[PDB]
Protein backbone atom coordinates (compact mmCIF):
# COMPACT_ATOMS: atom_id res chain seq x y z
CA UNK A 1 0.00 0.00 0.00
CA UNK A 2 1.31 3.39 -0.19
CA UNK A 3 2.09 4.84 3.43
CA UNK A 4 1.03 8.51 4.51
CA UNK A 5 2.47 10.28 7.56
CA UNK A 6 1.41 13.54 8.96
CA UNK A 7 4.13 14.98 10.27
CA UNK A 8 2.04 16.25 13.72
CA UNK A 9 -0.40 14.42 15.80
CA UNK A 10 -1.12 17.51 18.44
CA UNK A 11 -0.98 21.05 17.64
CA UNK A 12 -2.85 24.27 19.40
CA UNK A 13 -3.27 27.37 18.03
CA UNK A 14 -5.23 30.72 19.23
CA UNK A 15 -8.47 31.77 17.58
CA UNK A 16 -7.64 33.85 14.26
CA UNK A 17 -4.42 31.81 13.72
CA UNK A 18 -3.36 30.46 10.45
CA UNK A 19 -2.62 26.73 10.94
CA UNK A 20 -0.81 24.60 8.58
CA UNK A 21 -1.48 20.53 8.93
CA UNK A 22 0.55 18.68 6.70
CA UNK A 23 0.38 14.70 4.89
CA UNK A 24 3.00 13.11 3.04
CA UNK A 25 3.14 10.50 0.59
CA UNK A 26 5.63 7.67 0.09
CA UNK A 27 5.36 8.16 -3.53
CA UNK A 28 4.27 10.37 -5.90
CA UNK A 29 0.38 10.31 -5.60
CA UNK A 30 -0.48 12.53 -8.52
CA UNK A 31 -2.56 15.63 -6.57
CA UNK A 32 -5.73 12.71 -6.06
CA UNK A 33 -5.41 13.96 -2.27
CA UNK A 34 -8.29 14.52 0.23
CA UNK A 35 -9.14 15.88 3.83
CA UNK A 36 -11.62 14.99 6.35
CA UNK A 37 -12.64 16.34 9.65
CA UNK A 38 -13.39 13.92 12.14
CA UNK A 39 -15.15 16.11 15.47
CA UNK A 40 -14.81 14.98 19.16
CA UNK A 41 -18.00 12.94 19.06
CA UNK A 42 -17.02 10.50 15.78
CA UNK A 43 -18.53 12.48 12.73
CA UNK A 44 -16.44 12.27 9.82
CA UNK A 45 -17.47 14.97 6.60
CA UNK A 46 -15.09 15.48 3.33
CA UNK A 47 -13.24 18.36 3.76
CA UNK A 48 -11.35 19.02 0.18
CA UNK A 49 -10.64 16.07 -2.44
CA UNK A 50 -7.87 16.54 -5.70
CA UNK A 51 -5.88 18.42 -2.87
CA UNK A 52 -7.28 21.87 -3.57
CA UNK A 53 -10.51 21.14 -4.69
CA UNK A 54 -13.23 22.09 -2.19
CA UNK A 55 -16.88 20.91 -1.49
CA UNK A 56 -19.91 22.67 -0.85
CA UNK A 57 -20.82 23.43 2.18
CA UNK A 58 -17.06 23.92 3.72
CA UNK A 59 -15.50 27.37 4.71
CA UNK A 60 -13.52 29.48 2.37
CA UNK A 61 -10.89 28.76 4.99
CA UNK A 62 -10.26 25.66 4.28
CA UNK A 63 -7.61 25.43 1.35
CA UNK A 64 -5.10 22.83 0.52
CA UNK A 65 -1.92 22.05 -1.87
CA UNK A 66 0.56 20.38 -3.00
CA UNK A 67 2.58 18.46 -5.61
CA UNK A 68 3.98 14.79 -6.00
CA UNK A 69 4.26 13.82 -1.93
CA UNK A 70 3.48 16.88 -0.01
CA UNK A 71 0.59 18.55 0.39
CA UNK A 72 -1.40 20.67 3.46
CA UNK A 73 -4.92 21.86 5.25
CA UNK A 74 -4.61 25.48 5.48
CA UNK A 75 -6.88 26.81 7.89
CA UNK A 76 -6.85 30.35 7.34
CA UNK A 77 -8.81 31.77 11.18
CA UNK A 78 -8.57 29.50 13.93
CA UNK A 79 -12.69 29.61 14.40
CA UNK A 80 -14.03 27.79 17.85
CA UNK A 81 -15.77 25.14 15.83
CA UNK A 82 -12.48 23.83 14.17
CA UNK A 83 -11.71 21.48 17.17
CA UNK A 84 -11.46 17.82 15.54
CA UNK A 85 -8.85 15.46 13.97
CA UNK A 86 -7.94 15.46 10.45
CA UNK A 87 -6.59 13.03 8.43
CA UNK A 88 -5.62 13.22 4.70
CA UNK A 89 -6.09 9.94 2.50
CA UNK A 90 -4.44 8.58 -0.78
CA UNK A 91 -6.81 8.37 -3.59
CA UNK A 92 -3.73 7.13 -6.22
CA UNK A 93 -3.48 3.37 -5.93
CA UNK A 94 -6.09 0.79 -4.18
CA UNK A 95 -6.32 0.54 -0.96
CA UNK A 96 -7.14 3.97 0.02
CA UNK A 97 -4.52 4.75 2.84
CA UNK A 98 -5.55 7.21 5.64
CA UNK A 99 -2.84 9.08 7.33
CA UNK A 100 -2.78 9.07 10.91
CA UNK A 101 -4.66 12.42 12.21
CA UNK A 102 -3.33 15.54 13.49
CA UNK A 103 -5.26 16.64 16.73
CA UNK A 104 -6.05 20.34 16.80
CA UNK A 105 -5.91 22.00 20.35
CA UNK A 106 -7.27 25.42 20.36
CA UNK A 107 -5.08 28.01 22.79
CA UNK A 108 -6.99 29.85 25.16
CA UNK A 109 -6.22 31.77 28.89
CA UNK A 110 -5.63 30.17 31.83
CA UNK A 111 -8.37 28.97 33.94
CA UNK A 112 -7.97 27.30 37.23
CA UNK A 113 -10.33 23.99 37.64
CA UNK A 114 -13.38 23.67 39.78
CA UNK A 115 -12.87 20.38 42.40
CA UNK A 116 -15.35 18.78 43.76
CA UNK A 117 -14.93 15.72 46.18
CA UNK A 118 -17.69 13.11 46.83
CA UNK A 119 -17.75 10.88 49.52
CA UNK A 120 -18.55 6.76 48.28
CA UNK A 121 -22.78 6.32 48.26
CA UNK A 122 -24.70 4.24 50.44
CA UNK A 123 -25.49 2.08 47.80
CA UNK A 124 -22.06 1.24 47.64
CA UNK A 125 -21.06 0.49 50.86
CA UNK A 126 -23.75 -1.86 51.67
CA UNK A 127 -22.76 -3.53 48.31
CA UNK A 128 -18.74 -3.88 49.81
CA UNK A 129 -16.63 -1.05 48.14
CA UNK A 130 -16.36 2.50 48.80
CA UNK A 131 -15.43 4.74 46.17
CA UNK A 132 -14.39 8.47 46.27
CA UNK A 133 -14.71 10.51 43.48
CA UNK A 134 -12.66 14.29 42.93
CA UNK A 135 -14.37 16.53 39.31
CA UNK A 136 -11.83 18.73 38.63
CA UNK A 137 -14.02 20.75 36.27
CA UNK A 138 -13.52 23.32 33.33
CA UNK A 139 -9.59 23.84 33.56
CA UNK A 140 -6.99 24.54 30.72
CA UNK A 141 -4.07 24.02 30.38
CA UNK A 142 -4.56 19.87 30.26
CA UNK A 143 -1.72 19.17 32.54
CA UNK A 144 -3.22 18.83 35.83
CA UNK A 145 -1.53 16.06 38.40
CA UNK A 146 -3.85 14.89 40.99
CA UNK A 147 -2.81 13.23 44.50
CA UNK A 148 -5.07 11.64 47.22
CA UNK A 149 -4.31 11.54 50.84
CA UNK A 150 -5.86 9.22 53.58
CA UNK A 151 -4.86 10.63 57.10
CA UNK A 152 -1.93 12.02 55.80
CA UNK A 153 -0.21 10.01 53.57
CA UNK A 154 -0.74 9.55 50.17
CA UNK A 155 -2.29 6.29 48.16
CA UNK A 156 -0.78 5.94 45.06
CA UNK A 157 -2.87 2.82 44.12
CA UNK A 158 -6.22 1.91 42.96
CA UNK A 159 -6.75 5.40 41.32
CA UNK A 160 -8.64 5.44 38.03
CA UNK A 161 -8.24 8.75 36.03
CA UNK A 162 -9.80 10.61 32.88
CA UNK A 163 -10.31 13.68 31.04
CA UNK A 164 -12.37 15.12 28.43
CA UNK A 165 -11.78 15.80 25.32
CA UNK A 166 -11.40 19.95 24.84
CA UNK A 167 -15.11 21.71 25.17
CA UNK A 168 -16.21 22.57 22.08
CA UNK A 169 -17.60 26.08 23.04
CA UNK A 170 -15.23 27.17 25.94
CA UNK A 171 -12.19 25.20 25.06
CA UNK A 172 -11.72 24.05 28.53
CA UNK A 173 -10.77 20.46 29.97
CA UNK A 174 -12.58 18.50 32.83
CA UNK A 175 -10.88 15.23 34.74
CA UNK A 176 -12.43 13.16 36.97
CA UNK A 177 -10.29 10.63 39.64
CA UNK A 178 -11.85 8.14 41.74
CA UNK A 179 -10.03 6.19 44.41
CA UNK A 180 -11.46 2.70 45.19
CA UNK A 181 -11.00 0.72 48.36
CA UNK A 182 -12.83 -1.70 50.38
CA UNK A 183 -15.87 -1.03 52.96
CA UNK A 184 -13.52 -2.26 55.79
CA UNK A 185 -9.80 -0.42 54.78
CA UNK A 186 -12.95 2.89 53.67
CA UNK A 187 -14.09 2.91 57.53
CA UNK A 188 -10.06 2.67 59.27
CA UNK A 189 -9.14 6.45 57.90
CA UNK A 190 -11.29 9.53 59.03
CA UNK A 191 -9.35 12.21 56.39
CA UNK A 192 -9.88 11.66 52.54
CA UNK A 193 -7.99 14.96 50.25
CA UNK A 194 -7.85 15.24 46.90
CA UNK A 195 -4.89 17.24 45.67
CA UNK A 196 -4.80 19.05 42.56
CA UNK A 197 -1.33 20.84 41.07
CA UNK A 198 -2.05 22.72 38.14
CA UNK A 199 -0.68 25.61 36.42
CA UNK A 200 -2.82 28.45 37.79
CA UNK A 201 -1.79 28.66 41.53
CA UNK A 202 0.87 28.38 43.77
CA UNK A 203 -0.59 26.31 46.45
CA UNK A 204 -2.37 23.07 45.29
CA UNK A 205 -5.74 23.14 45.08
CA UNK A 206 -7.18 21.00 48.35
CA UNK A 207 -10.45 19.20 48.61
CA UNK A 208 -11.67 17.37 51.96
CA UNK A 209 -14.63 15.77 53.85
CA UNK A 210 -13.61 13.72 56.92
CA UNK A 211 -15.98 10.64 57.24
CA UNK A 212 -18.08 12.23 60.36
CA UNK A 213 -17.58 15.73 59.07
CA UNK A 214 -18.16 14.53 55.61
CA UNK B 1 -20.76 6.20 -16.62
CA UNK B 2 -20.09 4.90 -13.09
CA UNK B 3 -16.45 4.07 -13.25
CA UNK B 4 -15.55 4.47 -9.66
CA UNK B 5 -11.74 3.90 -8.94
CA UNK B 6 -8.35 5.27 -8.91
CA UNK B 7 -7.72 9.00 -10.42
CA UNK B 8 -10.10 10.75 -13.81
CA UNK B 9 -12.93 8.79 -15.14
CA UNK B 10 -15.14 9.83 -17.52
CA UNK B 11 -19.01 8.21 -18.16
CA UNK C 1 -29.89 15.14 3.95
CA UNK C 2 -28.33 12.12 2.91
CA UNK C 3 -28.71 9.57 6.44
CA UNK C 4 -26.31 6.92 6.41
CA UNK C 5 -27.34 4.65 9.80
CA UNK C 6 -25.32 1.78 10.85
CA UNK C 7 -26.61 -0.94 13.41
CA UNK C 8 -25.61 -4.55 14.53
CA UNK C 9 -22.46 -3.78 16.73
CA UNK C 10 -21.51 -5.67 20.76
CA UNK C 11 -19.70 -8.28 21.74
CA UNK C 12 -18.71 -11.60 19.60
CA UNK C 13 -16.32 -14.27 21.03
CA UNK C 14 -13.59 -14.88 18.34
CA UNK C 15 -14.35 -17.04 15.79
CA UNK C 16 -17.71 -15.31 15.85
CA UNK C 17 -20.09 -13.91 13.39
CA UNK C 18 -22.03 -10.55 13.87
CA UNK C 19 -23.89 -8.56 10.48
CA UNK C 20 -23.96 -5.18 10.62
CA UNK C 21 -26.63 -3.08 8.35
CA UNK C 22 -26.56 0.09 6.96
CA UNK C 23 -29.87 2.29 6.21
CA UNK C 24 -29.53 4.69 3.32
CA UNK C 25 -32.56 7.37 3.38
CA UNK C 26 -32.47 10.52 1.46
CA UNK C 27 -31.18 9.49 -1.97
CA UNK C 28 -31.17 6.97 -4.74
CA UNK C 29 -29.48 4.31 -3.12
CA UNK C 30 -29.54 2.00 -6.04
CA UNK C 31 -27.40 4.45 -7.95
CA UNK C 32 -24.58 4.84 -5.23
CA UNK C 33 -21.24 2.46 -4.45
CA UNK C 34 -21.68 1.63 -0.72
CA UNK C 35 -18.38 0.85 1.59
CA UNK C 36 -17.33 -0.19 5.12
CA UNK C 37 -14.46 1.99 6.81
CA UNK C 38 -13.26 0.99 10.49
CA UNK C 39 -11.21 2.41 13.25
CA UNK C 40 -9.64 1.40 15.81
CA UNK C 41 -8.87 2.61 19.16
CA UNK C 42 -5.38 4.10 18.32
CA UNK C 43 -7.73 5.96 16.21
CA UNK C 44 -6.58 4.72 12.75
CA UNK C 45 -8.93 4.49 10.14
CA UNK C 46 -8.77 1.34 7.50
CA UNK C 47 -11.12 0.69 4.51
CA UNK C 48 -12.82 -2.57 4.54
CA UNK C 49 -14.96 -3.43 1.46
CA UNK C 50 -17.08 -1.88 -1.31
CA UNK C 51 -19.58 -2.89 -3.33
CA UNK C 52 -20.72 -1.69 -6.98
CA UNK C 53 -24.57 -0.15 -7.18
CA UNK C 54 -25.72 -2.95 -8.53
CA UNK C 55 -24.39 -5.96 -6.61
CA UNK C 56 -22.14 -7.82 -8.94
CA UNK C 57 -18.63 -6.78 -7.68
CA UNK C 58 -17.44 -6.46 -4.36
CA UNK C 59 -14.14 -5.64 -3.54
CA UNK C 60 -12.22 -6.45 0.00
CA UNK C 61 -8.90 -5.42 1.76
CA UNK C 62 -7.04 -8.51 2.36
CA UNK C 63 -7.08 -8.63 6.29
CA UNK C 64 -10.86 -9.78 5.87
CA UNK C 65 -11.00 -10.78 2.28
CA UNK C 66 -12.46 -14.76 2.50
CA UNK C 67 -14.24 -13.78 6.28
CA UNK C 68 -16.01 -11.06 5.64
CA UNK C 69 -18.88 -10.92 2.66
CA UNK C 70 -20.60 -6.89 1.60
CA UNK C 71 -24.04 -7.21 0.49
CA UNK C 72 -26.79 -5.26 -0.44
CA UNK C 73 -30.49 -4.97 -0.74
CA UNK C 74 -31.53 -2.40 -3.14
CA UNK C 75 -34.79 -2.27 -2.78
CA UNK C 76 -34.95 -1.85 1.03
CA UNK C 77 -31.98 1.25 0.96
CA UNK C 78 -30.11 -1.13 3.50
CA UNK C 79 -26.40 -2.11 2.89
CA UNK C 80 -24.44 -5.11 5.19
CA UNK C 81 -21.15 -6.82 6.09
CA UNK C 82 -21.50 -9.95 7.36
CA UNK C 83 -18.50 -10.75 9.31
CA UNK C 84 -17.23 -14.14 10.32
CA UNK C 85 -14.68 -15.72 11.68
CA UNK C 86 -13.50 -12.44 13.77
CA UNK C 87 -10.42 -12.22 15.23
CA UNK C 88 -9.86 -9.28 18.01
CA UNK C 89 -8.11 -7.30 15.72
CA UNK C 90 -11.66 -6.49 13.88
CA UNK C 91 -12.33 -4.28 17.50
CA UNK C 92 -13.28 -0.77 15.82
CA UNK C 93 -16.31 1.62 15.21
CA UNK C 94 -17.80 0.65 11.71
CA UNK C 95 -18.46 2.94 9.15
CA UNK C 96 -20.41 3.00 5.87
CA UNK C 97 -20.09 5.59 3.26
CA UNK C 98 -21.39 6.25 -0.63
CA UNK C 99 -19.16 7.54 -3.45
CA UNK C 100 -19.65 10.42 -5.16
CA UNK C 101 -18.38 11.37 -8.69
CA UNK C 102 -17.22 14.95 -8.60
CA UNK C 103 -16.98 16.67 -11.91
CA UNK C 104 -13.70 18.26 -13.18
CA UNK C 105 -13.03 19.72 -16.38
CA UNK C 106 -11.34 16.14 -18.35
CA UNK C 107 -12.65 13.72 -15.89
CA UNK C 108 -14.33 12.98 -12.95
CA UNK C 109 -12.89 12.41 -9.34
CA UNK C 110 -14.28 9.62 -7.88
CA UNK C 111 -14.56 10.50 -3.83
CA UNK C 112 -15.24 6.72 -2.33
CA UNK C 113 -16.05 8.20 0.88
CA UNK C 114 -18.45 11.37 0.78
CA UNK C 115 -20.63 10.97 3.01
CA UNK C 116 -20.30 8.99 6.23
CA UNK C 117 -22.89 7.19 8.84
CA UNK C 118 -22.09 7.65 12.97
CA UNK C 119 -20.42 4.05 12.97
CA UNK C 120 -21.10 1.00 15.13
CA UNK C 121 -18.92 0.10 17.28
CA UNK C 122 -17.86 -3.89 17.69
CA UNK C 123 -15.82 -5.73 20.27
CA UNK C 124 -14.61 -8.99 19.97
CA UNK C 125 -13.80 -10.92 22.94
CA UNK C 126 -14.30 -13.87 25.30
CA UNK C 127 -15.38 -11.75 28.14
CA UNK C 128 -18.70 -11.89 29.45
CA UNK C 129 -21.32 -9.30 29.27
CA UNK C 130 -20.94 -7.09 32.44
CA UNK C 131 -23.93 -4.66 33.30
CA UNK C 132 -23.19 -1.57 35.01
CA UNK C 133 -23.43 -0.92 38.83
CA UNK C 134 -24.60 3.18 39.09
CA UNK C 135 -23.96 4.81 42.21
CA UNK C 136 -25.65 8.70 43.01
CA UNK C 137 -22.84 11.10 44.09
CA UNK C 138 -24.55 13.91 46.45
CA UNK C 139 -22.24 16.38 47.70
CA UNK C 140 -20.86 16.29 51.33
CA UNK C 141 -22.27 17.28 54.33
CA UNK C 142 -20.97 20.74 55.02
CA UNK C 143 -24.13 22.84 53.93
CA UNK C 144 -23.81 24.39 50.43
CA UNK C 145 -23.50 28.03 50.66
CA UNK C 146 -22.55 28.42 47.34
CA UNK C 147 -24.37 28.90 44.14
CA UNK C 148 -24.29 26.27 41.86
CA UNK C 149 -23.87 22.47 42.85
CA UNK C 150 -22.24 19.93 41.27
CA UNK C 151 -23.67 16.63 41.40
CA UNK C 152 -22.45 13.40 39.84
CA UNK C 153 -23.20 9.65 38.77
CA UNK C 154 -20.45 7.03 38.82
CA UNK C 155 -20.91 3.78 36.37
CA UNK C 156 -18.54 1.16 37.66
CA UNK C 157 -18.19 -2.42 36.07
CA UNK C 158 -19.25 -2.93 32.96
CA UNK C 159 -18.58 -4.88 29.53
CA UNK C 160 -18.60 -3.92 26.86
CA UNK C 161 -18.90 -0.49 25.33
CA UNK C 162 -20.85 1.38 24.62
CA UNK C 163 -22.85 3.00 27.90
CA UNK C 164 -25.23 6.15 26.94
CA UNK C 165 -25.35 8.44 30.28
CA UNK C 166 -28.27 11.27 30.65
CA UNK C 167 -29.21 13.74 32.74
CA UNK C 168 -32.67 13.49 33.56
CA UNK C 169 -33.30 12.17 30.12
CA UNK C 170 -32.22 15.46 28.00
CA UNK C 171 -33.86 18.42 30.40
CA UNK C 172 -29.65 19.12 32.12
CA UNK C 173 -27.65 19.46 29.33
CA UNK C 174 -25.87 22.94 30.19
CA UNK C 175 -22.79 22.20 32.66
CA UNK C 176 -23.06 18.11 31.99
CA UNK C 177 -19.64 16.34 31.62
CA UNK C 178 -19.11 12.67 30.78
CA UNK C 179 -15.80 11.22 31.29
CA UNK C 180 -14.38 8.92 28.79
CA UNK C 181 -14.22 5.44 30.35
CA UNK C 182 -11.41 3.76 31.43
CA UNK C 183 -10.62 0.18 31.56
CA UNK C 184 -9.92 -0.39 35.27
CA UNK C 185 -8.75 -4.26 35.39
CA UNK C 186 -11.49 -6.32 32.46
CA UNK C 187 -14.20 -4.03 33.29
CA UNK C 188 -14.58 -0.30 32.44
CA UNK C 189 -15.66 2.53 34.83
CA UNK C 190 -16.97 6.10 33.27
CA UNK C 191 -18.33 9.37 35.68
CA UNK C 192 -20.92 12.29 34.57
CA UNK C 193 -21.01 15.27 36.52
CA UNK C 194 -24.01 18.52 36.29
CA UNK C 195 -23.67 21.52 37.75
CA UNK C 196 -27.52 22.46 38.38
CA UNK C 197 -27.84 25.89 40.91
CA UNK C 198 -28.51 25.74 44.82
CA UNK C 199 -32.51 26.54 44.16
CA UNK C 200 -33.05 23.30 42.08
CA UNK C 201 -31.83 20.51 43.76
CA UNK C 202 -33.11 19.05 46.26
CA UNK C 203 -36.05 21.08 45.48
CA UNK C 204 -36.59 19.57 42.03
CA UNK C 205 -35.06 16.24 41.56
CA UNK C 206 -31.83 15.68 39.66
CA UNK C 207 -31.47 12.11 37.80
CA UNK C 208 -29.00 10.31 35.98
CA UNK C 209 -30.41 7.87 33.37
CA UNK C 210 -28.10 5.87 32.41
CA UNK C 211 -28.82 2.81 29.46
CA UNK C 212 -25.80 -0.11 28.61
CA UNK C 213 -27.35 -1.74 25.73
CA UNK C 214 -25.33 -4.69 25.63
CA UNK C 215 -27.27 -5.95 28.82
CA UNK C 216 -30.66 -4.45 28.08
CA UNK C 217 -29.80 -2.65 31.06
CA UNK C 218 -31.59 1.03 31.50
CA UNK C 219 -31.25 2.25 35.23
CA UNK C 220 -32.73 5.62 36.65
CA UNK C 221 -31.15 7.01 39.55
CA UNK C 222 -32.73 9.70 42.02
CA UNK C 223 -29.05 11.64 43.10
CA UNK C 224 -30.60 12.34 46.99
CA UNK C 225 -29.48 14.44 49.43
CA UNK C 226 -26.71 12.94 52.07
CA UNK C 227 -27.77 11.33 54.90
CA UNK C 228 -26.12 11.22 58.68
Amino acid sequence: DIQMTQTTSSLSASLGDRVTISCRASQDISTYLNWYQQKPDGTVKLLIFYTSRLRSGVPSRFSGSGSGTDYSLTISNLEQEDIATYFCQQGSRIPPTFGGGTKLEILRADAAPTVSIFPPSSEQLTSGGASVVCFLNNFYPKDINVKWKIDGSERQNGVLNSWTDQDSKDSTYSMSSTLTLTKDEYERHNSYTCEATHKTSTSPIVKSFNRAAC
Amino acid sequence: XLLVTAGLVLA
Amino acid sequence: EVKLVESGGGLVQPGGSLKLSCATSGFTFSDYYMYWVRQNSEKRLEWVAFISNGGGSAFYADIVKGRFTISRDNAKNTLYLQMSRLKSEDTAMYYCTRHTLYDTLYGNYPVWFADWGQGTLVTVSAAKTTPPSVYPLAPGSAAQTNSMVTLGCLVKGYFPEPVTVTWNSGSLSSGVHTFPAVLQSDLYTLSSSVTVPSSSRPSETVTCNVAHPASSTKVDKKIVPRDC
